[PDB]
RNA sequence: CCGUCGCAGUUUUAUCCGGUAAAGCGAAUGAUUAGAGGUACCUAUUCUCAAACUUUAAAUGGGUAAGAAGCCCGGCUCGCUGGCUUGGAGCCGGGCGUGGAAUGCGAGCACGCCUAGUGGGCCACUUUUGGUAAGCAGAAC
RNA sequence: UGGAGCAGAAGGGCAAAAGCUCGCUUGAUCUUGAUUUUCAGUAUGAAUACAGACCGUGAAAGCGGGGCCUCACGAUCCUUC
RNA sequence: GCCUACGGCCACACCACCCUGAAAGUGCCUGAUCUCGUCUGAUCUCAGAAGCGAUACAGGGUCGGGCCUGGUUAGUACCUGGAUGGGAGACCGCCUGGGAAUACCAGGUGUCGUAGGCU
């Protein structure tokens, strides 16, 4: 049976890339992390000192609690059949803002300001995204040059 | 398969020799792609509906 | 030693001969490089290889015994310098052998071989010569077929020796100064240099 | 022979430091313990007091980290005190003391904290630091960035954060680096301090050249001559500069100088110029032959 | 111009004896006398046991000198080589170095309470400008137009000392 | 008189058999966890939040 | 009933995670073949490889998000934060459905409360370990 | 560019660092609760992020309640402090 | 056009070599009385302004190495799902979708923010 140590399989994943290794950059220090924004979970063998689990690795969640350096997670984590909230305390090395949430605030943004300026010129706009909807008829022309011919080309050793 | 097995549900066909109309589109294609060697889908005309 | 049935395919991942694979012993081939190596690219324009239909191991002893077969038969029909052949092989993959059977308690076997694992469409042995030696080379690497395992047919490359250019461009590229030979093979000169490695040359 | 250390695989796996670091400018370590502010502060300006020392210029500037780059919010130069007095100089212990004084009385004139907190007026050289009043603004807390100095008892980065202190910052620090700290008693004095921040050190090599030597008093002091700077003259030199620097702290600059934009360095080559030079080469090449 | 004047950096002193003890500490004062300095001990790298040298054990004392006491000390340590340097003396990197067999030419009298010792004479030449990279605050290299090559260093020792350099 | 050692074959079986279940998300979640000193003051929030109920009154008149 | 909550072994959109297949070793570590050039090395090439190697790097797969628990406007509380309503969090009033991806579907009560039986499994596609192999032994789905 | 070292097995991390050297030290101290990992989500062991004291250090920002991270440990009863 | 101080991204920024550089700035440079530190004022700290662009620094150059981007390799290798497909087997083809990486070739080679300053 394998050993339950916390960093047991960790090679590759709290390894750092190949030529980014060195001191943390600062701007991952700068970031404001509010309570209540999602937040990525990655963790960074730079900074061995609150470091995330190795489960909770690609994982998302949002910030509860925000201390010095060092914020608290709500991360989903299922077990056997029960997703379980877990309140992780990872220090901001090991923490991105999803851009996924940041894409949807832009959206809201949007829409209140389309069905605002839309009320405003008495036009009905549409906020509601559609998927990709089978492509309408067209004409295609052919430019005069016949096109190329293709065949299955013979086999070679 | 349990995700091919959720995919019938989702388009109401629970038993054999059944049938339902789809809204194609990239949501639904995937779908009927997901679950292609226990249907056997197509365009109806105006006859068959 | 245990026949080549046991040991003819790839069942495990590859075992090579490491800090924790010690032990194992010698590969029966050594040598694989025959005949006239220290020829000029001109030397032996015509190449053949031998190439594989099957996924399996070539085991060492299969090796060598099918490079004596073929320089056997080049040294006979083409002389001892009119010919480089090849092994394109090298015996990496070591076997396991479970003791003289308490039956399975502890079954990891000790190494007992070195097999070359070969792939469907790779070279296993490659003869170059004169081009008039063509139907020698065919006879020769037919000849070495019997002395493996599984299915392998005999491909007359059209690349020019043991280079990896075509031998219809390989004339056109020595005269413009973008091939030059060094022993065995050529070295390909791009454009894309210091200016004086030019000029050296021409 | 010997294998070729710096080869092709040598740069293919060679990681570049940081920029900053290339250049020996930026110590990066103590940088995140010094401009980092705590995440339950939440976009809280964390200032510093960045005083940098060049072989003719005392930079002293007030700035905050941010991720777009450090926001300079106030600046003080050496070179700027020929308009309070101090025309030589401008790279001493009394010097850094009066662009100190001049970032930290700028620095309040632009927040109007000048009338609240003046810090001490008459210079003495004692620990001081300055207190909040209440009902008032509270008093610019800042911290000093060194940078890559030795700070040992005497360094001219002190003298600017004295300087700053008597402005009316609220820096913390202590008087053991200020020069007048005998290290063996482990005790300051204030004596010796005053006379570094006037320039008394200056006073007494520039009398103890006249006495010994007037060819090294020449050679040592030169522009203290020609600009009339005499060693009995420096301490009312620097008092009049600490009381014009706390009159008119705010800065002036020239309107606009309109210039032809001449460029003066090598325009680089297109792609046409590399591969005609080369052609060129080439041709002159099987030419020669 | 005159930003490319040879000068002496440093004139670097070694006495490396085989063992320490009594017979360490008299090589001390011997560098004292010429130097006018406190040495510094060098303590042994590694053990060796056919040196008959120990681990982080004091073998060798060493000076370095500076200003117009390097070029005294030079003049006195290049008297007694009687101005001569072999070709080879001169490393590719601008500096050279030679050897004294007894410290006694050198200006220090005998006496019966401390032996004969051998010096070790190293010049270390350089250039004004040299200093950039060794400073801590904006540190940069030194150029290749600009650092001294062997030529150089042989040329300076021919010219200050008129010195002959033997192929 | 050996035996199986480890399985996980018909778990997923048994677990989705009632459903993987999310906790339902409730507003006003739990502040368990958080800095203390950062609650003392959340609590001198909501004790004193009455002071300023008469110009929240006055305030909303405005309006 | 539409509608709205709520739900999902599924897609779509948006955004993250990984180091397996493959590939690479004229790139690091390790292994390895043959000549060539300069003077046993050294440079430029060349043959063959890794499960406890890797610059690269999928497919499948994992996490989150896709709104009223929101948005917007105006205030209040604080003993925390502080150059300065400066933050932060909480609270109050007012205004705004085009419910703000597709599809299917009733959910919730730590999936409540009590709870029997079981805790010797075995087999197959694919993946995969030991073994010459096994109607062998041991795993993933 | 680390090809050295970092007490040890290995992996990861690390260059005006976490290595080496030096001078000041005892945050290896006194406490409450929460959290992570093995988990039944029990205990132990080992960790994480705070808070209240009292200190160390540095000019300071800060950093530190053991070792750069992943191992290096022990219930009831009883005895002892 | 350019230079400082502080930076964000951290090689398109690095490395080797060569050429050029107004003005200010920066650096080199000149000293050791005080501050301070070394075996040594080289480094460090301090004091200063006689000297120049040597170097640092900046710009440019190299059929430059590397790096970056793209093409190519390639719908190749690999792969989801499927079949009472082939084959003694090893394995391979097709269906449904997804889809690489070297060699090779081409192009590019720092950029942005804050403050002050020079043409
Ligand atoms: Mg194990
Ligand atoms: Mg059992
Ligand atoms: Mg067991
Ligand atoms: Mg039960
Ligand atoms: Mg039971
Ligand atoms: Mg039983
Ligand atoms: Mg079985
Ligand atoms: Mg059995
Ligand atoms: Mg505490
Ligand atoms: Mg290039
Ligand atoms: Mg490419």
């Amino acid at each position: 049976t394998n050993t339950r140590g916390k960093r047991r399989g960790t090679r590759y994943m709290f390894s750092r890339p190949f030529r980014k290794h060195g001191a943390v950059p600062l701007s991952t220090y700068m970031r404001i992390y509010k309570k209540g924004d999602i937040v990525d979970i990655k963790g960074m063998g730079t900074i061995q000192k609150g470091m995330p689990h190795k489960c909770y690795h690609g994982k998302t969640g949002r910030v509860y609690n925000v201390t010095q350096h060092a914020v608290g997670i709500i991360v989903n984590k299922q077990l056997r059949g029960q997703i379980l909230a877990k309140r992780i305390n990872v220090r901001v090395e090991h923490i991105r803002h999803s851009k996924s949430r940041d894409s949807f605030l832009q959206r809201v943004k949007e829409n209140e300001r389309k069905k605002k300026e839309a009320k405003e010129k008495g036009i009905w706009v549409e906020l509601k995204r559609q998927p990709a909807q089978p492509r309408e008829a067209h004409f295609v022309r052919t430019g005069g040059v016949e096109p190329q011919l293709l065949e299955p080309i013979p086999y070679e050793f | 398969s349990p995700k091919v097995r959720k995919v019938l549900q989702l388009l109401r066909l629970r038993q054999i020799f059944n049938g339902t109309f789809v809204k194609l589109n990239k949501a639904s294609i995937n779908m009927l792609r997901l679950a292609e060697p226990y249907i056997a889908w197509g365009y109806p005309n105006l006859k068959s509906v | 030693r245990r026949p080549a049935r046991c040991y003819r395919y790839c069942k495990n991942k590859p075992y090579p001969k490491s800090r924790f694979c010690r032990g194992v012993p010698d590969p029966k081939i050594r040598i694989f490089d025959l005949g006239r190596k220290k020829a000029k690219v001109d030397e032996f324009p015509l190449c053949g290889h031998m190439v594989s239909d099957e996924y399996e191991q070539l085991s060492s002893e299969a090796l060598e015994a099918a490079r004596i077969c073929a320089n056997k038969y080049m040294v006979k029909s083409c002389g001892k310098d009119g010919f480089h052949i090849r092994v394109r092989l090298h015996p990496f993959h070591v076997n396991r052998i479970n003791k003289m059977l308490t039956g399975m308690r502890g079954a990891f076997g000790k190494p007992q071989g070195t097999v070359a694992r070969v792939n469907i469409g790779q070279v296993i042995m490659s003869i170059r010569t004169k081009t008039q030696n063509k139907e020698h080379v065919i006879e020769a690497l037919r000849r070495a077929k019997f002395k493996f395992p599984g299915r392998q047919k005999i491909h007359i490359s059209k690349k020019f020796g043991f280079t990896k250019f075509n031998a219809d461009i390989f004339e056109s590229m020595l005269a413009e100064k973008r091939l030059i030979p060094d022993g065995c093979g050529v070295k390909y000169i791009p454009n894309r240099g210091p200016l004086d490695k030019w000029r050296a040359i021409h | 022979f010997v294998k070729v250390v710096k080869n092709k695989a040598y740069f293919k796996r060679y990681q570049v430091k940081f920029r900053r670091r290339r250049e020996g400018k930026t110590d990066y370590y103590a940088r995140k313990r010094l401009v980092i502010q705590d995440k339950n502060k939440y976009n809280t300006p964390k200032y510093r007091m960045i005083v940098r020392v060049t072989n003719r210029d005392i930079i002293c500037q007030i700035a905050y980290a941010r991720i777009e780059g450090d926001m300079i919010v106030c600046a003080a130069y050496a070179h700027e005190l020929p308009k309070y007095g101090v025309k030589v100089g401008l790279t001493n212990y009394a010097a850094a003391y009066c662009t100190g004084l001049l970032l930290a009385r700028r620095l309040l004139n632009k927040f109007g904290l000048d009338k609240v907190y003046e810090g001490q007026v008459e210079v003495t050289g004692d620990e001081y630091n300055v207190e909040s009043v209440d009902g008032e603004p509270g008093a610019f807390t800042c911290y000093l960035d060194a940078g890559l100095t030795r700070t040992t008892t005497g360094n001219k980065v002190f003298g600017a954060l004295k300087g700053a202190v008597d402005g009316g910052l609220s820096i913390p620090h202590s008087t053991k680096r200020f020069p007048g700290y005998d290290s063996e008693s482990k005790e300051f004095n204030a004596e010796v301090h005053r006379k570094h921040i006037f320039g008394l050190n200056i006073a007494e090599y520039m009398r103890l050249l006249i006495e010994e030597d007037e060819d090294a008093y020449k050679k040592q002091f030169s522009q203290y001559i020609k600009n009339g700077v005499a060693a009995d003259q420096l301490e009312d030199i620097y008092k009049k500069a600490h009381a014009g620097i706390r009159e008119n702290p705010v800065h002036e600059k020239k309107p606009k100088k309109e210039v032809k934009k001449k460029r003066w360095n090598r325009a680089k080559l297109s792609l046409e110029q590399k591969k005609d030079r080369v052609a060129q080469k080439k041709a002159s090449f099987l030419r020669a032959q | 111009n005159p930003m490319r004047e040879l000068r002496i950096r440093k004139l670097c002193l070694n006495i490396c004896v085989g063992e320490s003890g009594d017979r360490l500490t008299r090589a001390a004062k011997v560098l004292e006398q010429l130097t006018g300095q406190t040495p510094v001990f060098s303590k042994a790298r590694y053990t060796v046991r056919s040196f008959g040298i120990r681990r982080n054990e004091k073998i060798a004392v060493h000076c370095t000198v500076r200003g117009a006491k390097a070029e005294e000390i030079l003049e006195k340590g290049l008297k007694v080589r009687e101005y001569e340097l072999r070709k080879n003396n001169f490393s590719d990197t601008g500096n050279f170095g030679f050897g004294i067999q007894e410290h006694i030419d050198l200006g220090i009298k005998y006496d019966p309470s401390i032996g004969i010792y051998g010096l070790d004479f190293y010049v270390v030449l350089g250039r004004p400008g040299f200093s950039i990279a060794d400073k801590k605050r904006k540190r940069g290299v030194i150029g290749s137009k600009h650092r001294i090559g062997k030529e150089e260093a042989m040329r300076w020792f021919q010219q200050k000392y008129d010195g002959i350099i033997l192929p | 008189a050996k035996s199986k050692n480890h399985t996980t074959h018909n778990q997923s079986r048994k677990w989705h058999r009632n459903g993987i279940k999310k906790p339902k998300s409730q507003r006003y979640e739990s502040l368990k966890g958080v800095d203390p000193k950062f609650m003392r003051n959340m609590r001198f929030a909501k004790k004193h939040n009455k002071k300023g109920f008469k110009k929240m009154l006055a305030n909303n008149a405005k309006n």
